[PDB]
RNA sequence: AGGAGGUGAGGUUUU
RNA sequence: GCUUGAGUCUCGUAGAGGGGGGUAGAAUUCCAGGUGUAGCGGUGAAAUGCGUAGAGAUCUGGAGGAAUACCGGUGGCGAAGGCGGCCCCCUGGACGAAGACUGACGCUCAGGUGCGAAAGCGUGGGGAGCAAACAGGAUUAGAUACCCUGGUAGUCCACGCCGUAAACGAUGUCGACUUGGAGGUUGUGCCCUUGAGGCGUGGCUUCCGGAGCUAACGCGUUAAGUCGACCGCCUGGGGAGUA
């Protein structure tokens, strides 16, 4: 993420662009993952749990719009 | 005592400390500072305020070299990642480049086990 | 026979012997009764990442209909030669003679 | 197996060189494949994933030979004599 | 919103840097198919060609070097 | 090739042999044969200098070309033979002109293979050429410390030396003991490892197989008397002193190297 | 409403 | 005697399928050096530990081991176990449209044979990181644990041995039938493809649910529904999968 400032470019804009580029690249997530060791056992369980939670939440959000509460 | 204008600021941050090193472009370090050495110790050195105080102290230590334009190379997931750069900018330096050099291996070596707190 | 594609890099300082390398390789292929369907020299171009403390190298691409043994022999020759930095060979399903998208 | 080799085996063992489904043709093809893989399994001794296919071919050839022996012994004897088999 | 399906291409060549730079990012990584709308059949070939290009130094691995 | 024997009698239960069917079951080359008489550890003064040496079996010295100075002329291997004078085996090699010689047998060598010496030779096992043309990272044997003197390094049954670096006129090596050394780049070195790499798996099973090679029994110091050895003395078993060789020098960890003209060549000591 | 980054007495028994 | 089961061949498809041999990069570690000084690291807080013998920080060069960040997705392959950088050689299997051929050659299987996660054993190497055992520092009434500092066997390679797992879909194999809806992946047949479009036909796979079944949970065209063939297993909990 090589961020180079331009002529007459402010500092806050450059800092925010650098932060956004780092967040899009996703290095904090990688370093937090590599701080500990995740077993293949755990990785598969976490991935499956996240996928099923995502599918269930999207289905609930889509199907909860057909009934009112007021 | 040597005069160099184009400088580099290496930042080594972590969850417990933050070290700032002012050097030249060839790697020869000119000055350094750390939050743990800058008064704060224990849980007070993990705050970004300690990181900015260390950055200010490092700037005051390297001011003798006469550095005007500075680039920044940050490495480490720490809260001081922004505070150090803000302090460097407020210290009158000119930030000409910002880069992240955080090492992320390609699944090379096994990391240490997980903590069961 | 079996279609192969070979792309190999060479040092910029040894860019005056690329024709000799090509002549020797095609002579060996013709002696082995192979066929050449495409031959290009991309030139002394820049690299993406430095290799052995340099930034420019000259690339050569060649599509061959050579048999199996001569491909391994050419691999050994490339490995022994210090002028060539690296080489990649790939078994292609069908020979192609359309110009490379970078010869332009 | 090579298409040319399969065509040669079909021409040698079949009648019209196009049936390519007779018991003798199938047994000859399986035997040729087994004999070609003999040299492959004499070096790669840790290739059970491909040795299972060889075992399947052996079982298929044994079943075909049993069917041929039960139907027409005269053809079975000639086939085993030509292929060099023992049973 | 795929593009190779519309183009009706059969294979992918690692020498098309002009289009590999679009599918790779500034950091040098390959973007997922969910951002570009790409089909998996062509995404696998794209990754296989990008790896060979990185080996041949046509494309970089990261922005560090 | 490694075969265990049957326990038909006490003395074969733990015997393991290395049987090589590719050797020559015949007689060696008489023009290359010569006499080699045993001494028994005694020098010109007749006193024992190296202990545990004496007896054994009568042997003959098969001369072997350690220089490989027949540059340019190719040659063909004929047969492998067993050499009692060294752990490894020998290969008989006939040149195109008609000269026959004995060379050390590499790992990948058989009766009928072709070898070629000289600088112009190709990179295949058994070939000899100066290290200036040998690439980096290769494994060699019969390494020469000085050009033209003859191979001295990695002459055992299964040893090899890696070529790690080559700066100027010197080449950096990694020996079988893990030590690094600088050698003149003009020194020739045979390519590949050596043949009998399974020689270390052999065991003897009895004192007879050890005395057949000329190794006399070894007596420990504790069983001796204080006059004979410093460890002697004691009503029972007593070793209340630091281990020491019979001539006063300590052996457990004490260095015995006092050479200063080769420290320039030595880069890193073995660990 | 979607995606990404963390995140809890540090321990403290029996009836 | 027959082709509808099964099987064979011509043409292609995708796949971390298996074995062997090479190569590339990121990163950790160590070594030799250059700049430079009082701390580094770690915890809830500390300490042991590493440091003025110049550490930690930053740059260059080199040494060697292991695994291949993104892509990567309840995505793919394999009988299961299980398989992820790239290239070469050998090889197994599955599927798809057209065709050609044998004419039940079919299913299951006691015993038997083979494969068989990780850990463990022997022989010979290698050993970067992590880490049982082990030592120290902490917490605690005590802590032979949870935390931290180091670290051996091991983890890796080659040949063999053991043949055990929550080896799980807690669901034996093959076959025929019975309303559906959302997708994913991999092929093919057509229609102005008239730009990523519409229709139909196959294989595998994810989820929700109808009749029906079930003690209920739930299964539900990939059944735990409607039926046939074969094999294996259970007959109260402990003792014990032990003597
Ligand atoms: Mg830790
Ligand atoms: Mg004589
Ligand atoms: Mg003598
Ligand atoms: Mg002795
Ligand atoms: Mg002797
Ligand atoms: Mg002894
Ligand atoms: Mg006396
Ligand atoms: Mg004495
Ligand atoms: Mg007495
Ligand atoms: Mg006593
Ligand atoms: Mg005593
Ligand atoms: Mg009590
Ligand atoms: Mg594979
Ligand atoms: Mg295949
Ligand atoms: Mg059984
Ligand atoms: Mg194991
Ligand atoms: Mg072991
Ligand atoms: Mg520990
Ligand atoms: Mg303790
Ligand atoms: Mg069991
Ligand atoms: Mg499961
Ligand atoms: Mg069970
Ligand atoms: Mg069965
Ligand atoms: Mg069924
Ligand atoms: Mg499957
Ligand atoms: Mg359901
Ligand atoms: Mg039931
Ligand atoms: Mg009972
Ligand atoms: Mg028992």
């Amino acid at each position: 993420p090589v961020i180079k400032v331009r002529e007459n470019e402010p500092f806050d804009v450059a800092l925010r662009r650098f932060k956004r580029s780092c967040e899009k690249a996703g290095v904090l997530a990688e370093v937090r993952r590599r701080e500990f060791y995740e077993k293949p056992t755990t990785e598969r369980k976490r991935a499956k749990a996240s996928a099923v939670k995502r599918h269930a939440k999207k289905l609930a959000r889509e199907n909860a719009r057909r009934t009112r509460l007021y | 005592r040597k005069q160099v204008s184009d400088g580099v600021a290496h930042i080594h941050a972590s969850f417990n400390n933050t070290i700032v090193t002012i050097t030249d472009r060839q790697g020869n370090a000119l000055g350094w500072a750390t939050a743990g050495g800058s008064g704060f110790r224990g849980s007070r050195k993990s705050t970004p305020f300690a990181a900015q105080v260390a950055a200010e102290r490092c700037a005051d230590a390297v001011k003798e070299y006469g550095i005007k334009n500075l680039e920044v190379m940050v490495k480490g997931p720490g809260p001081g990642r922004e505070s150090t750069i803000r302090a460097l900018n407020a210290a009158g330096f000119r930030i000409t480049n910002i880069t992240d050099v955080t090492p992320i291996p390609h699944n090379g070596c096994r990391p240490p086990k997980k903590r069961r707190v | 026979m079996r279609h192969y594609e070979i792309v190999f890099m060479v040092h910029p300082d040894q860019s005056e012997q690329v024709p000799g390398m090509i002549e020797r390789y095609t002579a060996a292929i013709t002696g082995a009764e192979g066929k050449i369907h495409r031959l290009e020299d991309w030139g002394r171009r820049q690299l993406a990442y430095p290799i052995n403390k340099l930034h420019k190298a000259h690339y050569v691409l060649m599509n061959v209909e050579a048999p199996q043994e001569v491909i391994d022999e050419l691999e050994t020759t490339f490995r022994f030669n210090d002028a060539v930095i690296r080489s990649m060979v790939m078994r292609t399903k069908h020979a192609v003679t359309e110009a490379s998208p970078m010869v332009k | 197996l090579s298409t040319e080799a399969t065509a040669k085996i079909v021409s040698e063992f079949g009648r019209d060189a196009n049936d390519t489904g007779s018991t003798e043709v199938q047994v000859a093809l399986l035997t040729a494949q087994i004999n070609h893989l003999q040299g492959h399994f004499a070096e790669h001794k840790k290739d059970h994933h491909s040795r299972r296919g060889l075992l399947r071919m052996v079982s298929q050839r044994r079943k075909l030979l049993d069917y041929l022996k039960r139907k027409d012994v005269a053809r079975y004897t000639q086939l085993i004599e030509r292929l060099g088999l023992r049973r | 919103f795929c593009r190779f399906t519309a183009e009706g291409v059969q294979e992918i060549d690692y020498k098309d840097i002009a289009t590999l730079k679009n599918y790779i990012t500034e950091s040098g990584k390959i973007v997922p198919s969910r951002i570009t709308g790409t089909r998996a059949k062509y995404q696998r070939q794209l990754a296989r060609a990008i790896k060979r290009a990185r080996y041949l130094s046509l494309l970089p691995y990261t922005d560090r070097h | 090739a490694v075969v265990k024997c049957k326990p038909t009698s006490p003395g074969r239960r733990h015997v393991v042999k290395v049987v090589n069917p590719e050797l020559h079951k015949g007689k060696p080359f008489a023009p290359l044969l010569e006499k080699n008489s045993k001494s028994g550890g005694r020098n010109n003064n007749g006193r024992i200098t190296t202990r545990h040496i004496g007896g054994g079996h009568k042997q003959a010295y098969r001369i072997v070309d350690f220089k490989r100075n027949k540059d340019g002329i190719p040659a063909v291997v004929e047969r492998l033979e067993y050499d009692p004078n060294r752990s490894a085996n020998i290969a008989l090699v006939l040149y195109k002109d008609g000269e026959r010689r004995y060379i050390l047998a590499p790992k990948g060598l058989k009766a009928g293979d072709q070898i070629q010496s000289g600088v112009d030779a190709a990179i295949k096992p058994g070939n000899t050429l100066p290290m200036r043309n040998i690439p980096v990272g290769s494994t060699v044997h019969n390494v020469e410390m000085k050009p033209g003197k003859g191979g001295q390094l990695a002459r055992s049954a299964g040893t090899y030396v890696q070529i790690v670096a080559r700066d100027g006129a010197y080449v950096t090596l990694r020996l079988r003991s893990g030590e690094m050394r600088k050698v003149e780049a003009d020194c020739r070195a045979t390519l590949g490892e050596v043949g009998n790499a399974e020689h270390m798996l052999r065991v003897l099973g009895k004192a007879g197989a050890a005395r057949w090679r000329g190794v006399r029994p070894t007596v420990r110091g504790t069983a001796m008397n204080p006059v004979d050895h410093p460890h002697g003395g004691g009503e029972g078993r007593n070793f209340g002193k630091h281990p020491v060789t019979p001539w006063g020098v300590q052996t457990k960890g004490k260095k015995t190297r006092s050479n200063k003209r080769t420290d320039k060549f030595i880069v890193r000591r073995r660990s």
